[PDB]
């Protein structure tokens, strides 16, 4: 989800781009700004809501031992999501 | 004798580089003109043995 | 468990001594 | 102001001093200096090079990580000059040739490329422009070197009308063809009168006149503090150096004398302190080795 | 408490204190204090007159014998008014056993070299003078062996900062490499690590 | 307040070394000058030591001004024998360090440093 | 024009030569250069690319400056450095020759070898691997390759 | 008067005050790799200061590795899991197997014997394959750690260090047929550099600069850490206290480290490689992710790191150059607060110029070699 | 428990005299090294074909450094700088803020590769194996500020390694 400043330049995924008179753009000049064009905030929204059956869920972000600590999701609130703090995946308790 | 036998297996590299246009390619390219299993090759070209 | 371990047996004898071997002929002969 | 360029630190490797500039020639003898003393204030020093990148390796000790930007630049194409100069508060002209080549002419080196980036650097919107004559530079001069560079001096201020210009006399250092020549030729005396200038003091000369704002539009004459005979000069370089390539220009140029210019503000009005010869002609001629001083007019 | 704790030699522990004991009163004149520690190393805390005469004791006695100076050792210790601790690491190679002799010294008091006793100090005690600043009086050849040779300050001492406070670089007009005030381009990050809870009851100082 | 001596028992035999320490490296400034190859003269030298010297002036202490002297005798071994190199007696010389701001309104102009 | 091939063919040459012909002197500071030696001990054998093990200061053409260079050693490099003829060339080996590296923040070590001479290769690592040292100097073999000396003079 | 050669910059300053062709004085000038190591020790925790040591002897990592480990596990009051000890000793003998290749091949390479430099350095290039293959560094491992050792050996390590073992007696056996009888070596070492007993003593020396005298020393032996006690081994003891003595001492300390090696591999035990202590040594990253005090423990470990109870030790090890000993002072943080690295080759060094006397100008750089002089740790 | 080298008496009979009068005479011991030298010069030497051929490494190896992400795509990095205080040469240095959707994530994840000692306690600190010491080993650079990696070239590195960094963790992770 990358996009361009005015003055050409790409902006990251936090969000830096210089500005129009800051010299520091000289350091690109024949050169490349490296971005990485897989912001992380599109991709874990492009992934569904678990809807699961229970009153509490727990993430460890898959792969056991590869992932992260295992954490327990309330999902009381039908108002809101339950986002791991980790991992960023969302979950619904389905009634 | 045994050393006819070194001979046939550097003919039979020359050979197995697919001639001596192949064969002076990989002495050029590789330093090195033993042939071996290929293995693979990627998406770019590298062989792999 | 399944751990890096020698075999059942053990590993087989390792030489750790000197061998210089003793070759040549000797100084009568050579001469 | 912008916060980038607000100076920081105490002036050292690692601060911020707030300038930023393009350095034209700066893989001279000049551009040595001048990048070395840009380059230990943490200035961002732009070396547009037209050589090989190898002739470039000794300007990249000079200055902290990032602080010098290498770039190509040709000096008969304006869009590597808006390219080298887009993003500098300063712009200092050093491009010059003892000699003129079978591309590159005294109009060429003098005139046209001054002329390109002086009008670049107005139109990008950089803020001070240093340019460098010659104090002979005269358009009834002798020598087509100090006519094209008159000539060039015309323009830059005709261009730039902020342009800080700056006459050098005859500048000696180690990497000098002032007196280096002398003590390689092994031409002649006449009635030649010289002051030569130290490199150093021209280098603090130009980034003096950087810093002070009141060197925008001026015209400065950088001279040494003693005049000398051009013979005795000689004499004293070959008696330095312990001692018993070439052209007809150069020869023009060192039987011209230095004119003096009590109207042009020098290096005491950057608050620089002229070094004479006999304090770093020694430093200089050591390395021609296998004494009374000269005597000033 | 077998598997994960070491094991308490109390053999070697009594038979260091003994050794101890027996130092402490044969040489009263300078021994200021014995100790004996939890993992067996017995500690001779002397006055620093006493270099020379508890370090010949140490080499030459039949029941001690320290013939090897295994090494020789400051510490800087700010909050005490005699901040420099001066730390002989002995072996006796005929009773297999290592003993510590410890003095002190300030900025300004010499303590006598050792060299006459042990001529492996030679170096050593050189070292003390480089990165603490203590003189050994009637050292041979006592010059800095470690900094460089314009070096100002004694860089051990923990008042002297963890980059100095020159630095060096090659500068091209002189042709020369020249030493500036240091500025880092990136600060040394202190880091608070110390918890606020007490780690060991055992080692706690009786309050004021 | 009574205190173990170095080498002197009062400031006047701490006098008497400062001096033969200031008489040595006086005679070696012009050995230094031309053995280093160094591009400063013999009177600057000389009034570099005398700096250096003058700078260490105003202590009272016998045991301090007597590690001065020591201090001063390695310099000055160091100097004699070729275990410095032109770079380390030139740093005496601040050459390329630029001149600090002295008074209150270029440092204030500067920065922050007091 | 004809010219400017003659000068495109001339420095294919001279950068054939050079690269196939580099000879190094490397500063065996501190632990880097224990792995310099596994460069040319017989896995990769620098002698085979025509890299010398071990040539004199005074007829080397690249200095690797293998370990952590001390503020009482950068005027002796500095001075072998100078010694070298041209064309030199210095690859920096390892962290504390790069930038300073686990000594960064010490009183008495010069935060990278950049800061007393002008480095070509920067070869990263702790040590870096002798198999990643020879990249560099392969590296440095393509880099001489794209030099443009002759046709840079015929320009000029 | 009398020549003085200044022969400047591992690397080595020397001042010689030559006579001719003898040497009346040796002045080394050293520092030039001095970085202020244990210096930058006090400003970092007990994990973040154990990769310094490997850069110390960086031949001799894993030795100075276990040094440092065993003088924080005795001020810790832990011991290591006995596989971690056996693996300590297995790594510190293959580490021996290094140094003593180091030592032996450029001591023969600075005397002119350039060839089986090159023919040991492929068998040390195996080693630090194992090294690698242990660590994930060829060299500097930061493997042995104060608790056991990081990692577990990895499954088929143990029958390829079989493999190495096998065959390696027969490279010390062309290295000796290179070396021992040759008259060239011979007349290179056998007067050279001789060294009393007493005089071994008195200058601090360790290692095989007593055992060349024929000191019969060897911490090892004397002064046992982790499992030495356990295996069988020869200590090689000199006669004349020369430079071919000390040869043959580090010629037969790789025989019986090859012999120590076969002892290891096949009295290796099962069990855990770090202590259990959990508030010492972290916990495995699978109940890390699944136990709160897994949790707590390795982020504490990991920022903080673990306190050391106030005191210190004087710990050493017989490394292969000698007595390697860290004076380790802690104030009861997380950080040491002093951490004094005692090196051999320091005094070894400082002996230099007693063993020169009465010899000539090669005859100096024999006697370097053969005490064996990595000046990372003669500078710290 | 202890051997003498080099304690040997040698034989004064007529027979070991002429032994060694001949070893001296016809240099014996000096074609013995010969013999060894011709030994190895008609051996396989043990040069491999770099670039051609690669030195063996294993999947412990610690290479150049990559931030890793989830199989969603999500950074695993949640800023806990773990890895910069364990950082024995203090090469990382983090800065962090709650995103737009409110994750704990870093503005600033810098590694000076230059001060870095390559160590891989970054990788065994971190708790949701974001920082990894990858395998790449030839990343030689010209200039010293490209060794200067902030957090889009770690994740640029994860992106291109993860295929063989995710397989080199399969096979080393049951050890950590
Ligand atoms: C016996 C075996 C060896 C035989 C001799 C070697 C065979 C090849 C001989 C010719 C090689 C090419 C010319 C010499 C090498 C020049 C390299 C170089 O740096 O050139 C830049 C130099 C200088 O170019 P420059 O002017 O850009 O200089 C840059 C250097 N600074 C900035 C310091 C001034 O070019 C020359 O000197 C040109 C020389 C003539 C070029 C060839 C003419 C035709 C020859 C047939
Ligand atoms: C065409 C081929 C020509 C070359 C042929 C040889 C090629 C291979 C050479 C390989 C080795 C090269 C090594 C280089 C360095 C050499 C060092 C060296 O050897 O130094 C010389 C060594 C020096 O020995 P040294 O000094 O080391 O031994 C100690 C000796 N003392 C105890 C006395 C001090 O030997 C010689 O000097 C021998 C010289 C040659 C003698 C030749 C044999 C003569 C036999 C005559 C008959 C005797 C019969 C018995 C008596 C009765 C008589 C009636
Ligand atoms: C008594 C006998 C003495 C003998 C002395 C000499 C011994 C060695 C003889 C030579 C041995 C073989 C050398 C081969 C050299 C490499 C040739 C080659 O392939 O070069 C390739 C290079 C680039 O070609 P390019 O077109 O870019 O390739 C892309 C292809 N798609 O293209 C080029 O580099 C351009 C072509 C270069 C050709 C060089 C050939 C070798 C010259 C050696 C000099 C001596 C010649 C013999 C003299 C004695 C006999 C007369
Ligand atoms: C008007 C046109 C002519 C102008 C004047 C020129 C006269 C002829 C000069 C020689 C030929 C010019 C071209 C030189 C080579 C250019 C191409 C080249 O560099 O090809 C590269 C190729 C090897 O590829 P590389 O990149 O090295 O591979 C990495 C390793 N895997 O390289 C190779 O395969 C080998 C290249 C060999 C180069 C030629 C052989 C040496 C030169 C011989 C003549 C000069 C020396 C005379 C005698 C000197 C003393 C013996
Ligand atoms: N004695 C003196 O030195 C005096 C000099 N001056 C003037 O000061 C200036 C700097 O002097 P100085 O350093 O000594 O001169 P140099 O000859 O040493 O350097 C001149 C610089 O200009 C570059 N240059 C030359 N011609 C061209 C061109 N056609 N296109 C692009 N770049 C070019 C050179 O680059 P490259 O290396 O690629 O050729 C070099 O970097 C000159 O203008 C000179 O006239 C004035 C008074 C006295
Ligand atoms: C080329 C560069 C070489 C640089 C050489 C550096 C040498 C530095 C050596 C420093 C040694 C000292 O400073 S010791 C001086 C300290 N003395 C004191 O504090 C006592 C006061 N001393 C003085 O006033 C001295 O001038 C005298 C001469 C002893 C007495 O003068 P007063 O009487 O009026
Ligand atoms: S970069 Fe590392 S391994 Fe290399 S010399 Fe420095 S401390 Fe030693
Ligand atoms: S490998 Fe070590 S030095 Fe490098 S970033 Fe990780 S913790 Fe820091
Ligand atoms: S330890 Fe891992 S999750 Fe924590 S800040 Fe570092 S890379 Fe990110
Ligand atoms: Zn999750």
């Amino acid at each position: 989800g990358v996009r361009t400043s005015p003055t050409g330049e790409k902006v990251t995924h936090t969000g830096q781009v210089y500005d129009d008179e800051d010299y520091r753009r000289v350091r690109f000049v024949g050169r490349q700004k490296e971005v990485n064009e897989n912001f992380a905030i599109d991709l874990i929204a492009e992934q569904p809501v678990s809807q699961v059956g229970s009153r509490v869920i727990s993430c460890d972000g898959g792969g056991g031992a590869l992932g992260h600590p295992r954490v327990y999701i309330n999902l009381d609130k039908e108002t809101k999501t339950g986002t791991c703090g980790y991992c960023g995946l969302q979950f619904r308790q389905q009634h | 004798m045994e050393l006819l036998q070194v001979l046939k297996r550097g003919l039979q590299q020359v050979s197995g580089h697919g001639g001596l246009r192949g064969y002076l390619r990989v002495l050029f390219r590789a330093n090195d003109v033993r042939v071996g299993t290929l293995v693979g090759e990627d998406k770019y070209g590298n062989k792999y043995y | 468990v399944k751990q890096d371990m020698p075999p059942v047996g053990g590993y087989g004898p390792i030489d750790y001594k000197r061998n210089l071997p003793r070759r040549g002929l000797s100084g009568y002969s050579m001469f | 102001l912008h916060h980038a360029v607000i100076p920081h630190g105490k002036g050292g490797r690692s601060s911020v001093s707030g300038i930023v500039a393009t350095v034209f020639g700066a893989t001279g003898f000049l551009g040595r200096y001048l990048v070395n003393h840009l380059g230990r204030m943490g200035s961002q020093v732009i070396v547009p090079y037209r050589c090989e990148p190898y002739d470039t390796m000794h300007l990249r000790p000079m200055g902290d990580l990032g602080q010098i930007i290498f770039m190509d630049w040709n000096g008969r194409d304006k869009d590597s000059i808006r390219r080298a100069v887009e993003h500098s508060n300063v712009v200092i002209n050093l491009v010059g040739r003892e000699w003129e080549t079978k591309n590159f002419d005294f109009e060429d080196v003098f005139v046209k490329i001054p002329q390109a980036i002086a009008q670049v650097s107005k139109e990008a919107g950089v803020e001070k422009f240093i340019h460098i004559s010659h104090l002979n530079a005269d358009i009834k001069s002798s020598s087509k070197y100090l006519r094209n560079k008159a000539v060039g001096e015309k323009e830059v201020r005709e261009t730039f009308p902020e342009a800080t210009i700056i006459k050098p006399a005859d500048i000696f250092g180690r990497e000098d063809r002032f007196l280096n020549y002398f003590a390689n030729i092994r031409s002649l005396g006449k009635k030649t009168v010289k002051q030569p200038v130290y490199i150093v003091d021209v280098t603090k000369g130009i980034i003096n006149a950087i810093k002070d704002p009141d060197a925008r539009g001026k015209t400065f004459a950088f001279v040494g503090p003693n005049r000398y005979l051009l013979f005795d000069l000689v004499q004293y370089v070959f008696a330095v150096a312990h001692r018993p390539w070439t052209t007809r220009d150069k020869v023009e140029r060192i039987h011209t004398t230095d004119r003096t210019l009590p109207h042009l503000p020098g290096l005491e009005d950057l608050g620089v302190q002229a070094t004479p010869l006999e304090l770093k002609a020694i430093e200089v001629l050591r390395r021609h080795r296998t004494v009374q001083p000269a005597k000033t007019v | 408490t077998r598997p994960t704790v070491r094991p308490r030699n109390d053999v070697a522990h009594k038979q260091l204190s003994a050794f101890g004991e027996y130092v402490a009163e044969i040489l009263p004149k300078y021994v200021q204090q014995v100790q004996v520690s939890c993992f067996s190393e017995l500690e001779i805390c002397i006055h620093p007159d006493g270099v020379i005469p508890v370090l010949t004791f140490l080499r030459d006695h039949s029941n001690a014998q320290f013939k090897s100076l295994a090494d020789l050792t400051a510490v800087d210790i700010p909050t005490r008014q005699n901040r420099f601790e001066i730390v002989y690491n002995l072996l006796s190679l005929r009773f297999n056993s290592r003993i510590r002799v410890k003095t002190y010294t300030d900025e300004l008091t010499p303590v006598e070299s050792s060299v006459s006793v042990y001529k492996a100090a030679n170096w050593y005690e050189r070292e003390i003078w480089d990165m603490f600043g203590v003189f050994f009086a009637n050292h041979p050849d006592l010059r800095r062996i470690l900094t460089d040779y314009g070096f100002e300050g004694h860089p051990f001492r923990k008042d002297f900062p963890l980059s100095g406070y020159v630095e060096l670089r090659y500068d091209d007009e002189v042709k020369r490499v020249v030493a500036e005030p240091v500025e880092l381009a990136q600060e040394f990050r202190k880091f608070d690590l110390n918890s606020p809870w007490e780690a060991f009851p055992a080692y706690r100082q009786p309050p004021e | 307040t009574s205190v173990k001596p170095i080498f002197s028992r009062d400031m006047n035999e701490a006098k008497r070394r400062v001096r033969e320490l200031y008489r040595a490296w006086y005679r070696e400034v012009p050995n230094t000058v031309h053995l280093f190859q160094l591009d400063i003269s013999v009177k600057q030298g000389r009034d570099k030591v005398r700096e250096m010297f003058k700078k260490n002036a105003h202590v009272t202490d016998p045991r301090v001004v007597d590690l001065l002297v020591i201090k001063g005798k390695m310099e000055l071994e160091e100097t004699i024998n070729v275990w410095k190199q032109r770079t380390h007696v030139m740093r005496f010389f601040h050459e390329t360090e630029a001149p600090r701001p002295k008074d209150f309104l270029s440092k204030f102009y500067v920065g922050h440093d007091p | 024009s004809r010219g400017e091939y003659v000068v495109a063919k001339l420095d294919d040459l001279i950068n054939w030569a050079r690269r196939s012909s580099l000879w190094p002197m490397t500063f065996g500071l501190a632990c880097c250069a224990v792995e310099m030696m596994h460069m040319a001990a017989p896995r990769y054998d620098m002698d085979r690319f025509g890299v010398v093990f071990r040539a004199s200061p005074r007829q080397s053409d690249v200095m690797i400056v293998a370990g952590t260079l001390t503020n009482k050693m950068a005027p002796a490099l500095r001075k072998v450095y100078d010694q070298m003829p041209e064309p030199r060339y210095v690859v920096s080996m390892g962290s504390c020759a790069n930038g300073g590296g686990y000594y960064h923040y010490s009183y008495s070590v010069v935060r990278g070898c950049d800061r007393i001479v002008p480095v070509d290769i920067y070869v990263p690592g702790c040590p870096p691997t002798a198999e990643a040292l020879l990249y560099g100097i392969l590296q440095l073999q393509k880099k001489i390759k794209r030099e443009k000396r002759l046709r840079i003079w015929y320009r000029r | 008067s009398n020549l003085t050669l200044n022969f400047g910059p591992g690397v080595l300053r020397l001042v010689m005050e030559l006579s001719g062709e003898m040497v009346r004085k040796c002045d080394p000038h050293i520092g030039l790799l001095h970085r202020g190591t244990e210096k930058l020790i006090e400003y970092k925790t007990y994990l973040q200061a154990l990769p310094y040591f490997d850069r110390l002897d960086y031949v001799s990592m894993m030795c100075n590795e276990q040094a440092y480990s065993l003088a924080v596990e005795k001020l810790l009051n832990i011991q290591p899991p006995p596989r971690a000890q056996w693996i300590r000793v297995l790594f510190g003998e293959i580490t021996r197997l290094l140094n003593h290749i180091m030592a032996v091949t450029t001591h023969a390479l600075d005397i002119g014997a350039m060839t089986p430099f090159f023919w040991m350095f492929e068998e040390r290039e195996k080693m630090f394959e194992f090294y690698e293959r242990v660590s994930g560094a060829r060299m500097h491992a930061a493997y042995v750690r104060p608790g056991g050792v990081h990692q577990d050996l990895p499954l088929g390590l143990m029958d390829d260090i079989y493999e190495f073992s096998k065959n390696f007696s027969l490279r010390i056996d062309e290295l000796e047929e290179m070396l021992t009888n040759n008259r060239i070596w011979r007349n290179r070492t056998v007067d050279i550099g001789v060294v009393t007993a007493e005089d071994a003593l008195n200058y601090g020396f360790s290692g095989v600069m007593l055992r060349g005298s024929g000191i019969q020393w060897d911490l090892r032996k004397t002064q046992p850490y982790d499992v030495y006690d356990q295996v069988e081994f020869d200590v090689p003891i000199g006669s004349r206290g020369d430079c071919y003595d000390r040869y043959l001492c580090r010629v037969e300390e790789m025989r019986q480290s090859i012999r120590i090696i076969s002892q290891c591999l096949n009295k290796m035990p099962p069990g855990e490689i770090k202590v259990d202590d959990a508030k010492v040594s972290p916990p495995k990253r699978a109940e890390m992710k699944t136990s709160m005090e897994s949790l707590i423990h390795h982020f504490k470990l990991y920022t903080e790191g673990y306190q050391v109870p106030p005191g210190a030790t004087y710990t050493a090890i017989e490394a292969p150059k000698g007595e390697f000993g860290v004076y380790l002072v802690s104030d009861g943080s997380s950080r040491p607060y002093r951490c004094k690295i005692k090196a051999p080759g320091f005094a070894h060094l400082a002996g230099l110029d007693k063993m020169s006397k009465g010899h000539m100008l090669a005859d100096v750089v024999a006697i370097i070699g053969t005490q064996d002089i990595v000046f990372g740790e003669v500078d710290r | 428990t202890y051997k003498y080298v080099n304690l040997r008496e040698p034989s004064m009979d007529m027979k070991s005299v002429t032994d060694r009068a001949a070893q001296t005479l016809l240099w014996t011991e000096l074609i013995r090294g010969l013999g060894m030298t011709l030994s190895y010069l008609f051996r396989e030497p043990a040069t491999i074909n770099y670039p051609f051929e690669k030195g063996p490494l294993s999947p412990r190896f610690r290479g150049e450094h990559a931030l890793r992400r989830y199989p969603s795509g999500e950074e695993r990095c949640i800023a806990c700088k773990l890895c910069e205080a364990v950082c024995p040469a203090q090469a990382i240095t983090i800065e962090a803020e709650p995103r737009a959707d409110g994750s704990r994530r870093t503005t600033r994840y810098d590694i000076d590769m230059t001060k870095c000692i390559y160590c891989g306690f970054c990788q065994e600190a971190c708790p949701v194996d974001a920082i990894v010491e990858g395998p790449n080993f030839e990343f030689s650079t010209e200039t010293h500020e490209e060794l200067l990696y902030n957090k889009e070239k770690l994740l640029n590195n994860g992106d291109k390694w993860e295929a063989e960094i995710a397989a080199n963790i399969q096979a080393d992770y049951l050890y950590r």
